[PDB]
RNA sequence: UUGACCUCAAAUCAGGUAGGACUACGCGCUGAACAAUAAGCGCAGGAAAAGAAAAUAACCAUGAUUCCCUCAGUAACGGAGUGAAGCGGGAAAAGCUCAAAUUUGAAAUCUGGCAACAUUUCUUUUGUUGUCCGAGUUGUAAUUUCAA
RNA sequence: AUUGGAUAUGCCAUAUAAAGCGCUUUCGAAGAGUCGAGUUGUUUGCAGCUCUAAAUGGGUGGUAUCAUCUAA
RNA sequence: AGAGCAUAGCUGUUGGGACCCGAAAGAUGGUGAGAACCAUCUAGUAGCUGGUUC
RNA sequence: GAAUCAUCGAAUCUUUGAACGCACUGCGCCUUAAGGCAUGCCUGUUUGAGUGUCAU
């Protein structure tokens, strides 16, 4: 058969390189675990227990309807699709829908690595909103090698009929 | 929320993503069994929407009947008796071709525990739904069976009621 | 005649006779005890309503009642107050002089602060007045729960008592 | 076919026992729930005042009863029927007011946590 | 005849040639009995069966006493000491899981329930 | 080489469940002669089914379902015959749960193992607490169901 | 001897919580091989087949615009 | 210047198996081995035959 | 403690039969005479395989 337009572009993801780079910031900003989190729960438990002003928490966005809330909000700066995702219909609107919110975006390779980064067997998606101040450069570096390297390139056979 | 995309999308039934998923699809739901375990719903809008659940005890089966009585209705009782152990909960069409149309069932066990625990579907435990595809209470069954509101949709009338005093 | 029923005629074993056989017999009253004392165990549901002073029925009976002796303008109604009805019997007056003696039995409404809400009160009055409660509810850094004006009314209020 | 009514005086017997079973469990409140006052929805009766389904939200918000209270002490709740005339609000909200006036509503136990 | 509340004041092993020497004894006394013996010869017969349902009564009942302390407050039990009323009963909702309510039914009834009152005359 | 994930497997692995019988009364799929009947087939319960309006009406409007009386042997269909329903009067009355909007300042959710603690129509039944694993972000809770 | 719903009275109560009713210079998502159209049977319903939607839309009525309802 | 309504009895009449009895249909579901046999619809029937009580 | 007695919460209940190790009483297997050994399906557990996708 000939593969349409929206589901052929998920054939051509990032490049080994700035995939690297982009699992590196998104690493220093993974969910607490259910362990972690835990210990910390039970650390203000006993503070409250014997007698007792945080800051907002900084990590990924994951969850489907989640992350596509958050491209709809322009909330996002970088939502990363994973390229393998069983039932396509999940996230073959997605990178249009980045397209209309002027959102930066990108296609990674499998979703098993989306997964490991959230502390789940496997992750659809994942979008980053925040981040420290320190790590603005390093986003803002990423940003700019998404757009050279997947928006900047191809954005000629995302528009052919793939396949066949 | 991404279920509104969904749900859009699947209107357009035969468009060019549409087309090529439905036919891409029905070639390789042709290779497995007629009645095969589906891993998760290939529509989880429509599957949601129906009162299905990703957690433990809510099971998708898939299963192709031959075109050419009601399709859906003939694919639930089917599956249903695949499964003896667990309930039929809905259906909804997936795929389909020249030569068979593709349904998917969504089934319940009523003995885990999270079934049991459940509320909203402790409904289902008890035993006055044991098949309910058998006696067409579910919903492709019951709009099979003509049971509706309106002006749309015989034994007290072919008795003589006869009364004590008359 | 069926063959269950042959079967256990001819067995030797008794019958598992069972005795619940008596109509006339009225359901017993429990739930409210002064019904329950003040209840007549041979008249009928209405006789008994009428006899305490109760209505069986808000609405109309589809029937005829028993005679047993021969007997000798949306302004003013939304707006209109009526002050309760008398209590025609002494049955209703022990249910009305319970009720209220337990209502003001348990009558404390009043919540008393917490630790944590006495001090979180204590922070905010301490700093934005006593009067002002917008500008206490605005702040970010004391008022780290964002309550709202009400909720830091209230914490006042319950502060008092 | 024939049905015939040898149980007739057995069925009036069960229901008035039901009533009574009924009226056992529930010792001092009334068997049945207030009914408003409506018309039928014809010419031929139209002139006639029945018994309703159950008061409208808007007929127990000018009596002062909240929707989620009325049912707790017996009065019913139409959101289907709706008042189009000021005739039809006035006459049930009366059958209301009247009714909140002979009700004895006995207290609940609340729990009261010690702290705050 | 023996006495049964004497016999469960016994030890088990006991029990054991107690049911031995009484399964000769019913044996070796058939074969008088067959041939030619008394009617009271088939009294004995009988009290010496019974006396041997008594004495079988008790060490599958002692068994089965074990058994279930053996496994006292333990998660699966066998077939044999699990509880037998009807198999329905046995599929049905538990009553802890019957009364199960969600979140929105408990704040429902706990701030309206159905309340108690009456109507004056 | 290893690991994550997916897929296909296997196991006398652990824990469950289905079949068959009875069917007077349920509900289905059918189906002759002469009736939407008999028979055939499938599936239940103490009742079943139905059920909180994609319902009526044309009024001063009614208000889930079911059943009874009436409508009425009427309208309609087709002369014969078939033959309802709205209203009206009674019996009983009870209402609700989701999908679709981000918890995003925190998967707040759940099964199972193990270990204690209780509890029992009950040493036979039910849970609770703790811990670990698993499920789950392709979505489990709270919140909402248009009456809002 | 078993158990129902209550009552009364202790002990705990994770309330930094959760609700109803006021107000709005802020919002308000609503189920698709389905509705429907054409054609064949069974009996308007149901089903097969070909095609296949909409958002003040859609269904059903009285108009011959209004009323009523909110399906999959 | 209304004469009807209700109940009961009688008689006639129209339906129900319809005064009783008497010819095989046909169909459905089985048994045995085209034909045969069994059980239900089904009180499917005789323009008639015979009988029908002080 | 009689009972060809009543009640009845504990035990026992041959071979079959939905009938279940395979035939239909034989013929078997494994483990320690006993325990067992049917099929489908659901949740989990464990052991594997894959030129499956990726990371090192």
């Amino acid at each position: 058969l000939k593969v349409p337009p929206a589901i052929a572009q998920f054939q051509k993801t990032l490049d080994k390189n700035t995939a690297t780079q982009v699992f590196k910031l998104l690493n220093k900003y993974r969910p607490e675990t259910a362990a972690e989190k835990k210990q910390r729960l039970v650390a203000e438990a006993e503070a409250v227990a014997n007698g007792k002003v945080s800051k907002k928490p900084y990590n990924v966005k994951y969850g489907l309807n989640h992350v596509v809330a958050l491209i709809e909000a322009k909330k996002a700066k970088l939502v990363l699709i994973a390229s393998d995702v069983d039932p396509i219909e999940l996230v073959v609107f997605l990178p249009a829908l980045c397209k209309k919110m002027g959102v930066p975006y990108a296609i990674v390779k499998n979703k098993a690595r989306l997964g490991t980064v959230i502390h789940q067997k496997t992750a659809a998606v994942l979008a980053v909103t925040e981040v420290r101040e320190e790590d603005k450069n390093e986003l803002a570096s990423i940003v700019s090698a998404v757009d050279a390297n997947f928006s900047a390139k191809y954005d000629e056979s995302r528009r052919k009929w793939g396949g066949g | 929320g991404a279920y509104k995309y969904l749900e859009e999308l699947a209107k357009k039934k035969q468009s060019d993503v549409n087309l090529f998923l439905s036919r891409v699809r029905a070639w390789e739901y042709r290779q497995m069994n007629v009645i095969h375990r589906a891993s998760r719903p290939s529509r989880p809008d429509k599957a949601r929407r129906l009162g299905y659940k990703a957690k433990q005890g809510y099971v998708i089966y898939r299963i192709r009947v031959r075109r050419g009585r009601s399709a859906r209705c003939t694919a639930e009782e089917r599956v249903g008796r695949y499964c003896s152990n667990l309930r039929v909960l809905n259906s909804y069409w997936v795929n389909q071709d020249a030569t068979y149309k593709f349904f998917e069932v969504i089934l319940v066990d009523p003995s885990h525990k999270a079934i049991r625990r459940d509320p909203r579907i402790n409904w289902i435990v008890n035993p006055v739904h044991k098949h309910r595809e058998s006696r067409g209470l579910t919903s492709i069954g019951k709009k099979s069976r003509g049971i509706g509101k309106g002006h749309r949709f015989w034994l007290r009338h072919n008795t003589l009621s006869l009364r004590r005093y008359r | 005649a069926n063959p269950r029923q042959r079967n256990k005629q001819r067995s030797g074993k008794p019958r598992l006779t069972r005795r619940n056989a008596n109509k006339k017999a009225k359901a017993k009253i429990y739930g409210n005890f002064v019904i329950q004392q003040n209840w007549d165990k041979h008249a009928t549901l209405r006789q008994n309503y009428a006899r305490l002073g109760l209505l069986a029925t808000p609405n109309y009976v589809t029937g005829g009642v028993e005679k047993l002796y021969p007997d000798p303008t949306l302004d003013d109604v939304l707006d209109k107050e009526i002050s309760i009805a008398p209590a025609k019997t002494e049955v209703v007056r022990q249910l009305e002089e319970e009720a209220v003696k337990k209502a003001a039995r348990q009558s404390n409404k009043m919540l008393p602060l917490s630790a944590f809400e006495h001090a979180y009160i204590q922070r905010l009055i301490n700093k934005y007045g006593t009067e002002d409660f917008e500008s206490m509810a605005k702040d970010v850094k004391l008022n780290s729960k964002l309550f709202n004006g009400s909720k830091l009314k209230n914490l006042y209020i319950r502060m008092k008592a | 076919y024939v049905k015939t009514w040898f149980n007739q005086p057995g069925r009036k017997l069960r229901r008035r026992q039901a009533r009574q079973t009924k009226a056992a469990k529930i010792a001092p409140r009334p068997v049945e729930a207030i009914r408003p006052a409506v018309k039928p929805p014809t010419i031929r009766y139209n002139m006639k005042v029945r018994a309703g389904r159950g008061f409208t939200l808007e007929e127990l918000k000018a009596a002062g009863v909240s929707r989620r209270v009325a049912s707790t002490i017996g009065i019913p709740v139409d959101h289907r029927r709706r008042n189009r005339s000021e005739e039809s609000l006035q006459r049930n909200v009366e059958r209301i007011k009247v009714y909140l006036a002979h009700l004895i509503v006995f207290p609940r136990k609340a729990g009261q946590p010690k702290k705050g | 005849a023996l006495k049964t509340f004497e016999l469960r004041k016994q030890s088990q092993e006991n029990l054991a040639e107690q049911l031995q020497e009484l399964r000769q004894e019913l044996a070796s006394l058939r074969v008088q009995k067959i041939a030619g013996g008394s009617g009271s010869k088939l009294s004995k017969i009988k009290t010496t069966r019974k006396d041997i349902a008594r004495i079988l009564t008790v060490i599958n009942e002692s068994n089965r006493l074990a058994a279930r302390e053996a496994y006292k407050n333990k998660k699966y039990i066998p077939l044999d000491l699990r509880q037998k009323k009807t198999r329905a009963i046995r599929r049905a909702l538990t009553p802890y899981e019957q009364s199960r309510k969600t979140l929105k039914q408990i704040k429902k009834e706990r701030y309206f329930p159905l309340r108690k009152y009456a109507l004056k005359a």
